[PDB]
């Protein structure tokens, strides 16, 4: 898709060859669609022309040091402050699977392991249906037109 | 679904759908250029890939890995074989009132078995709640989770009436014969060991060098009454192979 | 192995009796752990198979189905008759030796005082009810079915009986991986789908192939039973009561003989040689 | 005798001597990393052998390189317990010196044009530690080693592949190192054929002709030549007479002038032995014998220029004039026959449909790239890429010497590549198996399997992480810069790295190693596993590699493996085994000369013991002399016979050397089936070390060698006299002999304390040495977690008797005494790890505080201000160790609850308990508690009270580093100033500081003053330097996770009692679970009123077949009357002498026993010590095949007074009656095994479900609900029960909506269920209808 944008801005009364010019579009197209496409949540091209920074100074700071850079000592070669160098580490993670095998043998896999922490608990669940009736009993001993504005309040 | 340190954990499906979806998107792409017909034609043959790889990976060339050099699972594999829906989550499944201990030998009659009371308490947990809110020891069901948390006295004459006339299932796997699950009335112990009778050994296949057993609650009206008149450990003295009886002492 | 290990556990063995105990300790071993995946598979496909087979009516109404036998072939008797028709059901009005005695309504529980009634006249042969003769669609009766064995009467309706199948079969499948005719006892000699022809000594020779010896006592069942091929040598005939002790049959384990009823001249006919024959001759005898 | 030893020397029953004393145990793991880590010139190992294999490297286009100069490790910045605490890996930086070197291409040569020269770092590898294992990420893990099929060539056969023929198809087959793979093979049509990386075959020839051989070529190789000669008329070829060996005669044949063979008859060997013996070598031959020959060269006519016949082609009657037509008098054909010289290669080249190089070199490639279009220069780079290039294939000398000694080759040394005379020389060796001459070899002989350990394994991935530098270094020398990179630019470390940090934590034979025993921990770095990369799986293997081959003998024991599915691919090497150059197994052997067994050992491999006969170690000795039988049986060529006395070579070193380590543990092993003695071995190493350590009474002589080699004790360096002993530092001050002359001498002792183990458990070290006692080299200072004075001890030996008891030890029960109890015989400590991680959370930070909203005050009253629990807190299930919460969002409240608090006002803040509990039926108590903190973020109160804690230990516990270093070293600083004048009152009463003002002297003695003044600049700056290093390691920041402020690790301790449930088990394979607990005064006792402590069913000895149990029990009888009459004698206060009497008497009982022991040498200081080690009883050594027989046990029985039979009288406790018979009553030494009964049991009613099927979790850290499997259902179904089946499929798992009633239903006291479709079902629909296939439910 790249090369046949290529054809179309070539000029052959420059003076160049055409391998000169359509490397330029066939390296924009294919490093667009990794920063766009290949990411499950998909970061924009900002983030990661600053999370691909990130990596190439972190290499250098392996070559003079010898350690793996903190971010407290890493944020002196970036010119960005400590709390953006460890937000940007924040976003390091990608997504796992849920069919990974995380037993040795091919029984269990990571999915099995994850809780539905979503809908209730039955003593939760009892607690409310026996919480219904007490407001039915002490509502109905009282004056009707309290009990009335009561239920509307 | 986010795990527990700011990662996340996902399907296989969802990266089989993303280069569906991205092999179709490009293809409106191609067919508003009007690309010349190799580069049109390879992105139709591309989406094949991608739409034959969701349903059914590893059929038509080679399965498409993820990132870890195993196979992407695709949809034919949550059905087929023993890790998919149809057996593994539909023949068989977990289950709920239920528990398990090391076995050890009983004193005991035919039909009665030995559970701890420490096992007892949380497999018949709601029976409890049930008659510590009729019997006005608690004056609603999360105070009666206060009581039985503590273990107060109360809470061990209201489990002893509970658990009488009211059997429970133990099971040894493997379960190779119908008698491999037969029902028991529990006679409550203090200890962690579940107390076995040493004639119902041969039907289990059961000696007590380290073997587990597990137990099961039945609930509802109907359960309890099969479990007494079709499962009960006196009604099953002959065996449905041979005529022969299966109560023989060891 | 050529030698024997000639120690006990209780003298010791050596060190090279104990390496040669450790080569049959893990092939046994690795028998047993490799071997209740075969069972477990076979256990799964005996359940499927007989699924949906419930006990779904009473009476079919049905005709005969399996004859019973007893299983003395080859030796001694295995399964007399009280092991194999105890539970069934009689398919046709069965009777004595002792002819026109009729003991059943032409279908009864065959239970044990019914057992004893057949320990103590001279049959050994009985129809019952099979369940592969069952007239019943998507089902059986249970009647074709016979005795409940695990409660000991008729069985009920509605009992999936073909789990019950499969899990009696499946249960021992992880345990189990591992000339001349005497006759024995005094007996009649009685031979059955006969074909034969007096021999050219006084005695008796078998000429087919579907002939097998029987062996009846003083009061009318069969015990023992063997099997003569064609062309064999019968030192004994046919109709006769002879005692045990006696090598009765033989013939040659290497030859299969051709051997003619016809008494009768034989020439040279149609064998030239060259053509169909060859010329050899015993050197060392001439004939 | 070492001193050790002196304290409790145990009597030795063995009767042969021990020539060879057994090795250091741990020597597979250490001797292997240490090739892989060191560094060497020209003898190629390990990472100097990796970087020549990769460096040099030049570019692309010519004009840059690469190059290798050395490499060095840094120091590891953390210690080995520095990196347990932290949880990070324990590795050394690796520094690696590069040179570039860059050409100019204007120039020819023009070799100096830049050149840089510095040091790169690429990487961390991880060091072993000490004793063999490797700290990754915080746990010890263990590398276990491999057991693959070794390189080289191979050759097997099927039998019964072809079933409608039953013919025997022999295949030939190359097995690299690296690289693809090369089967020959045949097929029932007896030709020959070739496959590549298993795919299609080929026929054979097609890969000769891409090797530039023509069909004349090709036919020379593998026939032999009949040539015929006609002189004119008719026909003559010259005849070898060893040519119709058993061959119809076709013609008549004769000699010059005589008739030998007739028409149709075989030429017997007469005619053999005729035709040399008138030596006539041509035979007139007719033209009947030609017409069906093939003619072995290319015949053309020279006169007009057109062929007569080709190669390979059948001659018949018109051709044959035809060429003597031509001019020819000489014509050579092939000799074929049916028999011995097959015509396999000739038969094969009529399958060919190839004929010349180029089309042989395409055919190649429509196999190995299929679909893609092939061309010249494209198809001619592939061949020479399969075998013959240096960088993708490698048969690694190891393989070229096992291809050159199967082929009979005399070169050992050679190289990785295969040429013409390698693949040549395999296909004539496999017609030759084929002609039948030479045999098959078999998989499973231990001289074509090889052992590769760790340092091997480490160094096969850094050669792939070193290929990728071979990609982005050839991608940077033609596109980067010239005269500005530096080989630091260019050089990543990040691929290098996770090559080596994916192999160390991620393979297959890197795991966790077992530690709840010495004897577990020295067993499984022994061990030889069959998985892994390269080789076998637990599903496709089959019988024949999972038994026990007789050249498994001294090399792999037989009765050490697993009993599941990894019976035959798990093993354990033996106790003498060691390892080639190469990597096959050796084993120990004496060699025999003339009779006399010399006592010089060679060590001889799998393939060079079958040449030789080798005797027994059971065979008796005649004084050097010879054997004492004139038939020793012996073991030749894979085989046991009866040989002579001058017949034998060699001889066993010892009885152990067939048995593994944990094999040769168990006494009696040979009265042991070898079913009970695998199951023995196994639940060995499964033994929890207990409160008090207790030695065996019956051990076996090897107790000594695990518990020293293990490294779990602390062995002395040097000898000398103990100083100082606490409860965890020992301090020795070495002998002077074994000072060296720098420093003050004094080797000092830190004993771990109660630390946590990989399975839980607890590793405390205490001392068995007392003040001022001298101390050899080797001598043992501190015991480990299960060793007693340096002997190994498992378990505890008690009092046990064989009688069933009342269906109490019914089948495989155990019933044991409540006074087992009461001593805390069995009783173990077990150590816990509770994390409380406070991470940021979007709604804010997460904060441990003790203000929890909605508990009460008690809760409260075990933490401190902080929100931390006090160390040295009792807690129980329930309570609260950290106080933490996080914020909330905003509560949706519902009707009802809107007016509860509008009623009594209390509201509910942003804060929300999730504090970190103790785990329900854990009673503990809290011995640690560790706080990691992020960098920036404020400590707590209790941050700032532990590093000030930790930083007073690292000032005093330094302190005692220099000031026991001058507690000798400061009488060096006082009396050389008192050397040489006295001044004896001028200097001791003043201050201590003001002593060098002292009276002066001429030039000399100020010349020794400032080194006494350097001598303090010295010891100032020494404890400085190192003091900032310690400072800066403890207030530092963490390195945390992402998004983690701060950790806290609570350490429980708990103590675990006996149980009924609690599995038990002895050494001889007889496991059980106790039953009950009987008090004492029911237990069954004697005469003399000592009740039994154990009661065993004797109905478990005979059919299992171990009668180890039975001889273990009397001898521990009789070694029980010894120490209790040792006991008498000391309570009784005899005298020295009289205890040296019977002391001495008790050591010397059997006939030929092997050791001497002589009181007369000890001192009345010395036995007094070893009388009070021996009054518990006395312990005997009962070797492996040497052991002790029964008239040595009923010996020493009649020393103790007690009955021969072993069997005494035994009262009831409850009646008071006798029993009828006597009942055996003696000491069994038993073990706890790590299957305890409170880790077992498990119940739920109620829980967590899980996400897409919603059914219930699985397992017991996930309060999960017990399977109901398939098998369970069709066991409700053969019993009829549909509504207990119901239920178990509904509400009892799946049905999300009915569930929920089914509780209410209970609490209401209404037993109804009201079921729905399970939500397994409908994901199931969901699911079928995602595949384009429309399912749905016909309703009514």
């Amino acid at each position: 898709i790249g090369l046949m944008k290529a054809v179309d801005k070539f000029e052959y009364r420059r003076g160049y060859k055409f391998s000169t010019y359509a490397t330029w579009w066939i390296r924009q197209a294919i490093t667009r669609s990794i920063a766009d496409q290949a990411r499950t949540i998909r970061i924009p091209v900002h983030m990661i022309e600053t999370i691909n920074k990130l990596n190439r100074i972190s290499r250098q700071m392996l070559q003079e040091m010898g350690r793996e850079p903190t971010p407290e000592e890493l944020a002196e070669r970036m010119l960005m402050p400590e709390d953006k160098i460890r937000k940007v580490l924040k976003i390091a993670k990608e997504p796992i699977s849920m069919e990974t095998p995380i037993g040795d043998d091919e029984d269990s896999h990571l999915g099995d392991f994850i809780e539905d922490t979503t809908l209730e608990l039955p003593l939760d669940s009892a607690t409310t249906e026996s919480l219904r009736a007490a407001t039915h009993d002490v509502l109905a001993g009282l004056t009707a037109r309290e009990a009335k504005v009561l239920r509307m309040r | 679904v986010p795990l527990d340190g700011g990662r996340f954990a996902t399907s296989d499906l969802n990266d089989l759908y993303r280069r569906v979806i991205n092999r179709n998107n490009r293809l409106k792409r191609l067919l508003d250029l009007a690309a010349p017909d190799i580069i049109v034609r390879n992105e139709k043959r591309m989406l094949q890939e991608a739409v034959d790889a969701l349903l059914d990976n590893g059929r038509r060339g080679r399965a498409i890995t993820g990132s870890n050099k195993r196979p992407l699972k695709s949809l034919a594999d949550m059905i087929k074989g023993k890790q998919g829906r149809f057996r593994q989550n539909l023949l068989g499944k977990r289950v709920d009132y239920s528990g398990r201990s090391v076995i050890t030998v009983g004193y005991l009659r035919l039909h009665q078995c030995g559970l701890p009371k420490k096992m007892a308490l949380e497999l018949f947990k709601p029976f409890i709640y049930g008659k510590l809110e009729l019997r006005g020891l608690a004056t609603t069901i999360k105070a009666a989770k206060k009581m039985v948390e503590r273990e107060e006295a109360v809470v061990w004459d209201i489990l002893d009436e509970v658990i009488r006339e009211h059997p429970v299932l133990l099971n040894r796997a493997p379960t190779l014969h119908r008698l491999g699950i037969q029902a028991f009335e529990p006679v409550l112990i203090e200890g962690k060991a579940i107390q076995l009778h040493p004639l119902v050994c041969a039907a289990y296949n059961a000696d007590f060098d380290g073997d587990q057993m597990a137990v099961h609650v039945p609930l509802t009206l109907e359960a309890q009454l099969e479990a007494r008149a079709l499962m009960m450990s006196t009604n099953n003295i002959l065996s449905p192979a041979n005529g022969e009886p299966i109560i023989v002492p060891s | 192995i050529e030698t024997p290990i000639t120690a006990n556990f209780r003298e010791g063995l050596n060190v090279l009796q104990y390496f040669i105990s450790t080569h049959g300790a893990r092939k046994g071993l690795a028998d047993t752990a490799l071997k209740t995946a075969n069972s477990g598979y076979l256990t799964r496909r005996l359940v499927d198979v007989a699924q949906d087979l419930v006990v779904t009516e009473d009476d079919c109404g049905t005709h005969e189905g399996i004859m019973m036998t007893p299983v003395i072939e080859g030796g001694d008797v295995k399964e007399p008759l009280r092991d194999r028709v105890l539970g069934r059901v009689t398919a046709e009005d069965v009777l004595k030796p002792g002819t026109a005695d009729i003991l059943v309504p032409r279908n009864t529980l065959l239970h044990e005082q019914w057992c004893d009634l057949l320990e103590e006249n001279s049959v050994d042969a009985v129809k019952v009810r099979s369940v592969v003769s069952c007239d019943t669609d998507f089902g059986v009766c249970a009647h074709c079915y016979g005795r409940d064995l695990a409660r000991g009467h008729i069985i009920n309706k509605g009992e999936a009986i073909g789990v019950i199948a499969a899990q009696s079969i499946g249960e021992p499948g992880t345990q189990l991986t591992m000339s001349s005719i005497q006759v024995k006892n005094k007996g009649s000699i009685k031979l059955s789908n006969v074909k034969s022809v007096v021999n050219s000594s006084g005695k008796l020779v078998i000429t087919s192939r579907n002939t097998e010896l029987k062996l009846i006592d003083e009061f009318g069942r069969t015990k023992e039973s063997y099997k003569v091929p064609y062309g064999a040598v019968l030192a004994k005939g046919d109709g006769e009561q002879v005692a045990g002790g006696e090598t009765v049959a033989n013939w040659d384990p290497h030859t299969m003989p051709v051997i003619t009823e016809v008494s009768g001249f034989v020439r040279f006919t149609d064998m030239i040689d060259g053509q169909t024959i060859t010329r050899q001759t015993d050197e060392l005898t001439g004939l | 005798y070492s001193y050790t030893e002196k304290k409790r020397i145990r009597k030795d029953f063995g009767k042969r001597p021990q020539v060879l004393d057994v090795p250091y145990l741990l020597s597979i793991q250490l001797d292997s990393f240490q090739k892989f880590i060191e560094q060497d010139p020209e003898g190629q190992y390990g990472l100097e052998a990796a970087f020549r294999s990769v460096f040099p490297i030049q570019s692309y286009s010519g004009n840059s390189e690469l190059q290798y100069v050395s490499y060095r490790l840094g120091e590891p910045v953390f210690d080995v317990q520095e990196c347990q605490i932290r949880g990070v890996t324990y590795s050394a930086p690796l520094r690696v010196k590069l040179r570039l070197v860059i050409y100019e291409r204007e120039a020819p040569e023009g070799t100096v044009k830049d050149i840089k020269e510095q040091e790169v770092y690429m990487g961390e590898i991880p060091l072993m530690t000490d004793n063999g294992t490797f700290v990754i990420n915080g746990t010890e893990r263990v590398i276990v080693s491999q057991l693959h099929r070794s390189p080289g060539v191979f050759f097997d056969s099927d039998k019964g592949k072809t079933h409608s023929s039953g013919k025997v198809l022999y295949n030939a087959r190359i097995i690299p190192y690296r690289g693809s793979w090369l089967d020959f093979e045949f097929d029932p049509k007896d030709n020959l054929f070739v496959r590549i990386d298993r795919r299609r075959k080929l026929p054979a020839t097609i890969i000769l002709r891409a090797l530039n051989y023509t069909t004349e070529q090709i036919l020379d190789l593998f026939f032999e030549k009949v040539i015929f000669e006609i002189r004119d008329n008719k026909l003559q070829m010259e005849l070898v007479p060893e040519r119709l060996r058993g061959e119809t005669a076709s013609f008549d044949i004769e000699a010059n002038g005589k008739v030998y063979v007739e028409k149709g008859r075989r030429i017997t060997a007469r005619h053999i032995r005729q035709l040399e013996k008138d030596d006539v070598k041509l035979i007139e031959v007719p033209v009947e014998y030609i017409a069906g020959k093939v003619v072995a060269k290319d015949y053309i006519d020279e006169s007009t220029g057109e062929l007569i016949c080709a190669a390979n082609m059948e001659l018949s009657l018109d051709l044959l004039a035809k060429l003597s037509q031509s001019g020819h008098k000489r014509i050579e054909t092939l000799f074929t026959n049916d028999l011995d010289h097959g015509p396999y290669i000739s038969e094969t080249l009529r399958v060919d449909p190839t004929n010349d190089r180029l089309s042989a070199l395409v055919e190649i490639y429509r196999m190995m790239r299929p679909g893609e279009p092939p061309t010249r220069e494209a198809a001619e780079s592939l061949f020479e890429n399969l075998f013959f290039s240096e960088d993708r294939y490698d048969l690694s000398a190891v393989g070229r010497m096992k291809f050159n000694r199967s082929l009979l080759r005399e070169e050992i040394e050679g190289s990785g590549i295969l040429s013409k005379d390698d693949i040549i020389d395999v296909m004539k060796k496999l017609i030759d198996i084929r002609n039948g001459k030479g045999e098959v070899d078999d998989i499973d002989h231990l001289g074509n399997r090889r052992i590769r350990s760790v340092g091997e394994m480490a160094e096969n991935q850094f050669r792939v992480g070193l290929v990728r530098v071979e990609r982005a270094v050839k991608e940077r020398l033609s596109l980067g810069d010239l005269d500005t990179l530096m080989p630091q630019d260019m050089i990543n470390a990040k691929p290098i790295s996770a090559a080596v940090k994916e192999f160390f934590g991620s393979s297959q034979l890197s795991q966790f190693m077992v530690q709840n025993n010495p004897l577990s921990e020295i067993t499984h770095k022994r061990r030889i596993s069959a998985l892994g990369p390269g080789g076998l799986t637990r599903e496709r293997a089959g019988f024949e590699v999972r038994d026990v081959h007789p050249t498994h003998y001294g090399r792999v024991c037989p009765i050490e493996t697993p009993e599941g599915p990894n019976i035959g691919l798990i093993n354990s090497l033996s106790v003498y085994a060691q390892t080639n150059e190469y990597g096959f197994l050796e084993t120990p052997y004496r060699k025999v000369t003339d009779g006399v067994v010399t006592d010089e050992i060679h060590y001889l491999s799998a393939i060079e013991e079958g040449n030789y006969v080798i005797a027994q170690a059971n065979s008796n000795l005649d004084e050097e002399g010879h054997f004492v039988e004139d038939l020793v049986t012996c073991r030749s060529k894979g085989e046991s016979s009866l040989f002579s006395r001058d017949q034998v070579d060699y001889m066993d070193v010892s009885t152990q050397q067939v048995v593994s380590v944990g094999a040769s543990l168990i006494p009696f092993l040979e009265h042991d089936d070898a079913n009970r003695a695998l199951m023995g071995a196994n639940m060995q190493r499964q033994a929890v070390p207990t409160l008090r350590a207790d030695k065996p009474l019956v051990g076996t002589g090897m107790e000594r060698a695990v518990a020293v080699d293990s490294g779990v004790t602390a062995v002395a360096k040097r000898g000398g006299v103990v100083q100082y002993v606490d409860a965890s530092r020992i301090v020795i001050k070495v002998n002077e002999d074994e000072m060296y002359p720098g420093e003050a001498g004094i080797d000092i002792y830190n004993l771990t304390k109660y630390t946590r183990s990989n399975q839980n458990t607890c590793i405390n070290q205490m001392p068995c040495v007392s003040l001022g006692e001298p101390v050899e080299r080797g001598d043992v200072l501190a015991d480990g977690p299960s060793t007693d004075l340096g002997e190994l001890a498992l378990g505890q030996n008690m009092r046990v008797a064989f009688m069933p008891w009342n269906g109490y030890n019914f089948e495989d029960s155990i019933l044991v005494s409540e006074r087992v109890v009461q001593e805390d015989r069995f009783t173990t400590i077990h150590i816990q790890e509770l994390a409380c991680v406070s991470r940021d959370t979007k709604l804010g930070p997460e904060e441990i505080t003790a203000d929890i909203p909605n508990v009460g005050e008690a809760a409260l009253s075990k933490l401190d201000e902080s929100g931390i629990v006090y160390i040295g807190a009792e807690v129980t299930g329930g309570d609260i160790l950290v106080g933490k919460v996080t914020p909330k969002g905003e509560t949706q409240l519902t009707p009802e609850e809107k007016l509860l608090r509008a009623i009594f006002g209390e509201k509910a803040s942003d804060v929300k308990d999730s504090s970190l509990r103790v785990p329900n039926g854990v009673s503990g108590t809290v011995i640690d508690v560790q706080v990691f903190t992020r960098d920036g973020v404020e400590k707590d109160k209790r941050a700032l009270e532990i590093e000030e804690m930790q930083l007073k230990q690292a000032k005093k516990d330094l302190s005692e580093e220099l000031q026991i270093l001058e507690a000798g070293l400061f009488s060096r600083i006082r009396a050389v100033l008192v050397a040489g004048g006295v001044e004896a009152e001028k200097l001791d009463k003043l201050p201590r500081d003001r002593w060098l003002e002292l009276g002066l002297t001429d030039e000399e003695k100020q010349n020794q003053l400032e080194q006494l003044a350097e001598q303090y600049d010295e010891l100032k700056h020494e404890f400085e330097k190192k003091l900032e290093a310690k400072r800066r390691k403890i207030t530092q920041g963490d390195d945390l996770a992402p998004g983690v402020l701060k950790i806290v690790k609570v350490y429980l301790a708990v103590k675990r009692r006996i149980q009924p449930g609690d599995k038990m088990a002895g050494r001889h394979g007889n496991k059980g679970v106790i039953s009950k607990i009987n008090p004492i005064e029911d237990m069954p006792y004697d005469e003399n009123g000592t009740p039994v402590d154990i009661v065993l069913n004797p109905l478990g000895v005979p059919s299992r077949m171990n009668i180890g149990q039975i001889l273990e029990t009397h001898l521990g009888m009789a070694a029980k009357g010894i120490g209790d009459k040792i006991n008498a004698m000391l309570k009784q206060q005899q005298e020295v002498a009289k205890l040296r009497e019977f002391i001495q008497r008790a050591y010397d009982l059997g006939a030929d026993v092997r050791q001497k022991v002589d009181l007369s040498t000890f001192s009345d200081e010395e036995v007094m010590r070893l009388a009070e080690n021996l009054r518990k009883g006395m312990p005997i050594a009962t070797p492996v095949f040497d052991g002790a027989k029964e008239a040595e046990i009923k010996e020493l029985l009649k020393l103790g007074d007690l009955p021969t039979s072993g069997q005494i009288r035994l009262y009831d406790g409850r009646t008071g009656e006798q029993f009828e018979r006597p009942v055996t009553v003696g000491y069994m030494y038993m073990l706890k095994l790590n299957h305890l009964v409170d880790d077992k049991m498990h119940a739920r009613s109620t829980g967590s479900y899980s996400l897409v099927t919603q059914q219930p979790l699985g397992g017991k850290a996930q309060f999960g609900g017990q399977r109901f499997g398939e098998m369970e259902v069709w066991a409700l179904e053969a019993y009829g029960a549909a509504y207990t089946l119901q239920e178990m499929l509904t509400v009892k798992s799946d049905d999300v909506n009915g569930r929920t009633k089914m509780y209410k239903n209970i609490v209401d006291g209404n037993h109804q269920m009201e079921p729905g479709m399970p939500e397994s079902f409908n994901v199931l629909l969901k699911e079928i209808r995602s595949l384009g296939i429309n399912i749905e439910l016909e309703d009514e």
